[PDB]
């Protein structure tokens, strides 16, 4: 679903923010 | 996931908070 | 000019691990 | 890491992929 | 949903680059 | 507000020159 | 300055996700 | 407007995936 | 064209680089 | 290279904006 | 203001509250 | 080309739409 993708891609980019020095994992 | 819960409707920064490492 | 390329690198490997996606560390 | 790596000099899409998970 | 969220992102986004040294002003 | 507006139609650039200070 | 005027555009999208309902004002 | 967003995502992919061929983009 | 193609299913790597010169 | 491929992004960005139905050829 | 202080320096979501309205 | 014009100095959108096709 591309809508699912494009949220997903504004998600990492919050993620990127909040998540900081800690970072992030990102699984679809 | 993140994508049901947050994709769905809008998560706050505490609720994305938690997909953190 | 390192946080603002991360956000950009971070763009990028969305799109190019696809379903394998990636771990995101400083 | 991939900020030494690709923030100094622009990365390809191959070497991208290298921080696939 | 959270079309409009993903919409206002690219708002503020257009609204960056249309309005040059004057900026704007940001309110949902 | 901007949202009603541009996020049912898109605006254009003179629609979004509306909200420059 | 080409490299502040990336950054801002980095700020606006920054500034959108934390600020929320609070919204904000751009100005250079 | 999704078709429009959609779009925005499109030419972000296609910068980074055309590299040194670059790309046109129509609407 | 890539909007019909794109932005109902996902397209990949190998079709986003069919658009490129 | 990478301040003007950080560029570049935004740049494609912008012509995405304001080319609207001309759409835009991009070549580095 | 805020691209001294963000744009030199790295910036917080907490710093970055500082320029909410 | 563009790089050369736009990615020291800021263009503005105006100077940008010489671009279009
Ligand atoms: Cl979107
Ligand atoms: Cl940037
Ligand atoms: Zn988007
Ligand atoms: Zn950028």
């Amino acid at each position: 679903f591309v809508n699912q993708h494009l949220c997903g891609s504004h998600l990492v980019e919050a993620l990127y923010l909040v998540c900081g020095e800690r970072g992030f994992f990102y699984t679809p | 996931g993140i994508v049901e819960q947050c994709c769905t409707s809008i998560c706050s920064l505490y609720q994305l908070e938690n997909y953190c490492n």
